[PDB]
């Protein structure tokens, strides 16, 4: 962990991040997606101990397979185009190929067999980094072949994902599996809706960033990687209990919180293209959620479990660790409502 | 004094309240300088004159 | 298994019950299929012969719901004389319903079946009818 | 926060101050074997800091005012009611002693910060690697269940793996006649009360479990009750010792530097000792954890951080 | 939700560090004439 | 086609040779060879340096066939572009080089 | 198109049935990866030489050269697990199911 | 016999039960990587046969 | 759904044509909630760091305020920006094509039938 190394590896990933997005060839943005992934390896082998290892084996396993299947999109698209340019491809094959690639990529049920165990198994900020950082790019490369992009298999793949992280989710009582299986249900819930309006997806990654970054940041600061020591946190900081309650009240889409702006807008533009029964769907899959984060919530503020002994040394000491962004990105995420039009920005 | 160890933040750190300060007034006087160059050429392109 | 859905689709509602059984049958044979292929991909069959046995279980019972409640949806839909109503798929539902409870050695089960197969079963005929469309093609 | 990554960019290396006197000196012995003042000859010996043994009140020693919190605030475990009744109802000795072991961690990691930090070295008394031949002493003598046992096995595990152990240890050989002997002459009220079967016990721990890990993991002394009292052989013999054992020898700097990070957050170094496991000698429920944090809160100096209490007298709290 | 199927797994440990759970030695042979047990670590 | 005639008869002359060393001493009766290393028992340790050394070749020959095409490039007209780009991947190669120095790479095998 | 394409398409797809229902250890996945890696390598410059597109001769050697360096990170995790359970089994990889 | 039992078993006990047992049967995979590019694998075909989703 | 409107000037955060509109006033309600919400942001850093919520760190609560009511004028100016492209791109289509927008003759109520369902 030497700082000149981190710093140069961080600085790879956002390169590598910054080349997918800025690009206007597929070699390049197949170049970023593998300089991503190759400075990514170090950032979940930070701790030193094998389950980490393990991690990182299964995740370079499935982003291989997927980069090997985008080029074999790649290669399909120029033998049937005969050009370069990142936009709507010229075959069939071409986009079930390239979808399943960015599914396989984005932890998408059925492909998602990897992202609740990847997330166990590393650092909480290579948690973090893999959750908001690492859906940026496949999220623009979505978007910009969505004139190809077939409407049957991407409905599929996102009401499987909502429905198979909500269900996966009801279980699991690791914070990071909880946190690995909500963002394969928020991945499903703004994927569903990219082929109509791809300003509520846009919109929904950012509020799904930036809550993601709360959690994850509350998690570092609380030093609570399960659901007791969340739930022995009350004895240390009551108000670090008001803001995780809060924004986990935001994490189910409750209004008047953050939360509930992109579902809502994305139901406002199902009904404009005839569909009815689909967000009702997604919206009892949402119930579903809220069902865990209930839960969360019940154990961590709405009562009072019982603590050790050992609280008392605890009491002695403030936090003393780099609370980083956590005040600006707690208010952005729960009293952003009166502010919802902020999304013409995203056009 | 009441604490045996002096606490970190038992002073305040002059330099950085004073950077503070002076970026709250440069970036206020920066946005009334925009808000007032942007009215005067709506006024200009508009003829609200 | 797209265009199997639009055979079963191209039979008259209560017109000819053999080719709607069948186009039924074919349809649950198919979801068994399906539904058989994962659980053995995900949970590891103890051998070969226990595998094919729990393929086999499964798709005859989704074989047995599907030609159970395409014929019950179709003697229902001759009885009434009325092919365009969701009572016909309401009992057809919970003939499924109730055959699904029956091989899984169970009664609740087999109401409850009954009930939401039989609701929506309704369903499917009120989207047939008033042309619901659930994968929606960008209008606008 | 002063030091951090930044400073280690800007040239900050810990190896600097590293010179070949900043050795970590531990010295262990019996209940009363008379190493308390010895260790103290040491710091006048080789110049190294003394830190004395890890008491109930050390935490609210080292901060606040340094006055001894009561009992009620702090620990809530004394040991004259141990001494009174080992096998009592509410469990005073597992209690105590996982106090006491949070306390000599806390020792320990200050120990490690300033060494790491000044460059001077530390000599401690009866450190977090020789804590466990207290509690195995109470469990041959039936103090404590199976299941304290466990959970303080598991609490060591998930605590001591981010540590080095010290250089070089000393233990003072004093039989359990003597210790007696000591006891009765010293003249406490309460201390005769414990068994022989308990030194005896201490001393069986100390003999067949300690000494051949410390044989093998670190340097090793070994003294008898009346060398103990010759400071100048005790210099001389460790002032000419060949350092070959202990992960000591392989520590760059970054590896230091990650062990200085993690000792200066004191969150950090006790975040594992207080793990969620419901025993019924250490979990407190709601009420009363309730009640004793709203009375902590209301003490003088601890309502808010340290830069930030008026009613203690810190001004310009406006300003920061 | 315990079942069957997952009443085996135990909870991970705290810190979440996996326990841990030698050296090369050589017969050379004796085809003057030496026969040298050799012991390496590399 | 020459080329892979040559290959042929290459490969086949190598098999001609194989042949001869291998079954024409079976026509002798010799004996048979019942025959019941400092290898004893132990497993063959994982002497992690020469894994290091075999990637540090393995990315080093990558980017040599990077740098491989300057001579059919040194016909190129933007000539002040070739030699930035030349100059710099060969400062690239020194500084991953002057890297594997520095982190312990070249140590216990020099 | 040719008939080679088609034979490169089938070889493709027996080295993704390769790569997915795997018996054995790591080694054999990162072989079935090598052979996807030889494929979209010989059908892209199938490509480009038969099209007669020169700038794009690029493509090939470079579609070597990243994942190349990639296919060595995974060596290097092959060695993490024979440093920890001695045989890099992938049914030693039960450990973060729970 | 209704508004303690029945009226408690049809709607909300019985969506319950529904959810928690195909959770425990969701839930319980064994964590082994082969099981999943399997269920890749068969994942790919039916989207290629079954379902055709590239036409 | 503007891909072909501002790929023109790409990265423009706010373009020339921007400035042609009326700005919004400083005292506008939605930058007030801004700097509300900044204001917020103080509290709760000066509360989950244990300090005096409404004494401490006057000089950071006043920066707060003034980032975030800065970041929300932009925003807002972009806003407005967008909207108005929004409308004058959909006046400007309805007005090109009048052929697909007939002018309906609105028929007063004396003829036109509404059928009557009595409640009883
Ligand atoms: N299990 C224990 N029983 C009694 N005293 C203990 C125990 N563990 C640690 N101590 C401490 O060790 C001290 C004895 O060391 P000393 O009298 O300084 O040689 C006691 O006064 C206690 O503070």
């Amino acid at each position: 962990m030497n700082p000149i190394i981190l710093i140069i590896i961080l600085m790879t990933v956002m390169l590598g991040t910054i080349i997918v997005m800025i690009s206007t060839h597929w070699l390049l943005i197949w170049i970023g997606f593998e300089m991503n992934m190759l400075a990514i390896i170090p950032i979940m082998m930070k701790k030193h101990n094998p389950r980490a290892t393990e991690a990182s084996t299964k995740y370079f396993l499935t982003q291989s397979t997927a980069s090997m299947l985008l080029m074999m999109a790649i290669i399909i698209n120029l033998m049937f185009s005969g050009q370069w340019t990142v936009m709507k491809l010229f075959n069939p094959m071409a986009s079930m190929l390239m979808t399943m690639a960015l599914a396989m990529k984005l932890g998408m049920a059925p492909f998602h067999f990897w992202v609740p165990e990847v997330t166990q198994g590393i650092p909480l900020s290579s948690g973090l980094i893999l959750l908001t950082w690492q859906k940026l790019a496949p999220m623009s490369v979505l978007y910009q072949i969505l004139p190809s992009i077939n409407l049957d298999l991407i409905l599929t793949l996102s009401i499987l994902s909502i429905t198979i992280g909500g269900w996966g989710g009801l279980n699991q009582t690791q914070l990071r599996k909880i946190m690995a299986y909500s963002s394969i249900a928020h991945m499903g819930w703004m994927t569903a809706v990219l082929l109509y309006n791809p300003t509520m997806t846009l919109l929904n990654l950012i509020i799904y960033i930036i809550m993601t970054s709360t959690m994850f940041t509350l998690f570092m600061a609380n030093s609570t990687t399960t659901t007791l020591s969340l739930s022995h946190t009350w004895n240390k900081a009551p108000i670090m209990t008001i803001l995780v309650l809060i924004t986990l009240l935001s994490m189910g889409g409750l209004p008047p919180l953050s939360g509930f702006m992109p579902k809502w807008m994305i139901i406002q533009e199902m009904t404009k293209n005839d569909s009815i029964i689909l967000p009702t769907l997604m919206a009892i899959t949402a119930l579903l959620n809220l069902y865990f984060y209930m839960r969360l919530t019940y154990s961590t503020a709405l009562t009072m479990f019982p603590s050790t002994n050992n609280m008392k040394m605890k009491w002695q000491f403030p936090t003393t660790k780099r609370m980083t962004l956590l005040p600006t990105m707690t208010v952005l995420s729960t009293m952003l409502l009166p502010l919802t039009p902020i999304l013409s920005i995203l056009e | 004094k009441f604490y045996i160890q002096e606490p970190p933040h038992g002073s305040p750190n002059w330099l950085k309240v004073g950077l503070t300060l002076g970026t709250s007034a440069f970036l206020w006087i920066y946005l009334i300088k925009q808000h007032n160059e942007d009215v005067l050429e709506y006024k200009r392109r508009n003829g609200l004159e | 298994a797209k265009t199997l859905l639009h055979q079963y689709w191209d039979i008259p509602e209560g017109t000819e019950c053999h080719r709607k059984t069948y186009a039924a049958t074919s349809i649950g044979g198919a979801s068994g299929l399906v539904v058989s292929a994962y659980s053995v991909a995900l949970k590891t069959p103890t051998s070969f012969l226990e595998g094919v046995a729990r393929t086999g279980r499964y798709t005859f019972t989704a074989a047995a719901i599907g030609a159970i409640f395409g014929l019950t949806s179709c003697i229902s839909a001759q009885v009434r004389e009325k092919p365009d109503d969701p009572l016909n798929y309401l009992i057809g539902g919970c003939a499924g319903g109730l055959t699904l409870g029956a091989r899984t050695r169970s009664y609740g089960i087999g109401a409850a079946a009954c009930a939401y197969m039989g609701l929506t079963a309704a369903l499917v005929k009120m989207g047939q009818l008033e042309g619901w469309k659930v994968f929606a093609e960008p209008k606008v | 926060l002063q030091y951090g990554p930044l400073a280690y960019i800007l040239g900050e290396k810990t190896t600097k101050k590293m010179t070949e006197n900043s050795k970590l000196i531990t010295v262990d012995g019996n209940i009363c074997s008379g190493k308390s003042k010895l260790a103290k000859e040491v710091a006048e010996k080789l110049g190294l800091k003394h830190f004395p043994e890890a008491g109930i009140h050390y935490a609210d020693s080292t901060t606040g005012d340094g006055k001894p919190l009561p009992v009620r605030f702090s620990g809530n475990c004394s040991l004259e009611k141990f001494y009174d009744d080992p096998k009592s109802n509410d469990g005073n000795s597992y209690r105590l002693q996982a106090w006491l072991y949070a306390s000599r961690l806390l020792q320990y990691a200050d120990a490690l910060e300033h060494l790491l930090s000044t460059g001077q070295g530390v000599v401690l008394e009866r450190s977090i690697y020789s804590d466990f031949v207290f509690l195995e002493a109470m469990y041959r003598q039936g103090f404590i269940r199976k299941q304290c046992v466990d959970h303080y096995n598991q609490v060591k595990k998930v605590t001591v793996c981010e540590y080095l152990p010290p250089h070089v240890v000393i233990y003072v050989d004093v039989p359990v006649s003597e210790v007696q002997s000591r006891i009765q002459k010293k003249g406490n009220p309460h201390e005769m009360k414990i068994t022989s079967a308990y030194l005896q016990d201490i001393e069986n721990v100390y003999k067949g479990t300690f000494l051949p890990e410390m044989s093998e993991k670190c340097e090793v002394l070994q003294y008898s009750a009346w060398e103990a009292e010759d400071a100048e052989k005790v210099v001389e013999d460790i002032q000419y010792l060949k350092y070959d054992k202990g992960p000591w020898l392989d520590q760059d700097d970054r590896k230091l530097h990650n062990l200085r990070m993690l000792v200066q957050d004191k969150l950090e170094v006790l975040n594992y000792t207080s793990i969620p496991v419901f025993l019924p000698e250490v979990t407190i429920g709601a009420h009363q954890s309730d009640r004793v944090f709203q009375e902590f809160t209301e003490l003088p100096g601890r309502k808010y951080r340290a830069g930030y209490n008026e009613d203690v007298g810190d001004k310009w709290i406006w300003l920061k | 939700y315990p079942t069957k199927e997952t009443a085996h797994w135990k909870p991970p440990p705290w810190n979440d560090v996996d326990p841990p759970k030698s050296n090369l030695t050589l017969n050379f042979g004796p085809q003057g004439v030496l026969r040298l047990v050799m012991e390496l670590s590399g | 086609m020459n080329l892979m005639i040559t290959l042929l008869t290459n490969f086949t002359l190598a098999t001609l040779l194989v042949t001869i060393a291998f079954w024409l001493p079976q026509l002798n009766v010799y004996s048979e060879k019942t025959s019941p290393d400092p290898m004893g028992s132990a497993r063959l340790p994982f002497s992690m340096k020469f894994f290091l050394v075999a990637i540090t070749f393995l990315l080093f020959d990558l980017e040599i066939a990077l740098l491989l095409p300057l001579p059919w490039a040194s016909q190129t007209t933007n000539l002040n572009t070739m030699l930035t780009m030349a100059l710099l991947l060969i400062f690239l190669l020194a500084v991953s080089l002057a890297y594997e120095w520095t982190q312990k790479g070249l140590e216990w095998t020099e | 198109m040719s008939l080679v394409y088609m034979n490169i398409m089938m070889a493709f797809t027996v080295s993704l049935t390769g790569l997915l229902m795997y018996r054995s250890h790591l080694m054999s996945s990162l072989l079935c990866l090598e052979g996807m890696m030889l494929s979209l390598f010989i059908l892209a410059t199938l490509m480009i030489l038969n099209s007669h597109f020169t700038l794009a001769s690029m493509m090939p050697i470079i579609l070597l050269v990243f994942a190349a360096c990639e296919a060595a990170l995974g060596l290097s995790l092959l060695v993490m697990v024979s440093n920890t359970y001695g045989t890099d089994y992938v049914q030693n990889l039960n450990l973060l199911q729970c | 016999l209704l508004d303690l039992i029945w009226l408690e078993t049809i709607l909300p006990k019985t969506i319950s039960l529904a959810q928690m047992k195909m959770s425990t049967t969701i839930t319980s995979q064994k964590g082994l990587i082969k099981l999943y590019f399997l269920s890749f694998l068969i994942t790919i075909l039916i989207s290629t046969t079954l379902l055709n989703f590239h036409e | 759904m503007m891909t072909g409107r501002q790929a023109r000037a790409p990265l423009q955060f706010l373009p020339d044509e921007a400035r042609s509109l009326p700005p919004p006033k400083l005292t506008d309600p939605r930058l007030a909630y801004i700097g509300f919400l900044g204001y917020c942001s103080g509290l709760i850093d000066n509360a989950i760091r244990r300090r005096p919520v409404l004494s401490a760190g006057l000089h950071r609560q006043f920066l707060y305020i003034t980032s975030f009511v800065f970041v929300g004028y932009y925003l807002l100016k972009r806003q407005d920006y967008m909207y108005a492209v929004r409308d004058h791109d959909m006046f400007s289509y309805i007005k090109s094509h009048p052929e697909d927008f007939p002018e309906k003759d609105k028929k007063t109520y004396r003829e036109v039938f509404e059928e009557f369902h009595p409640v009883r």
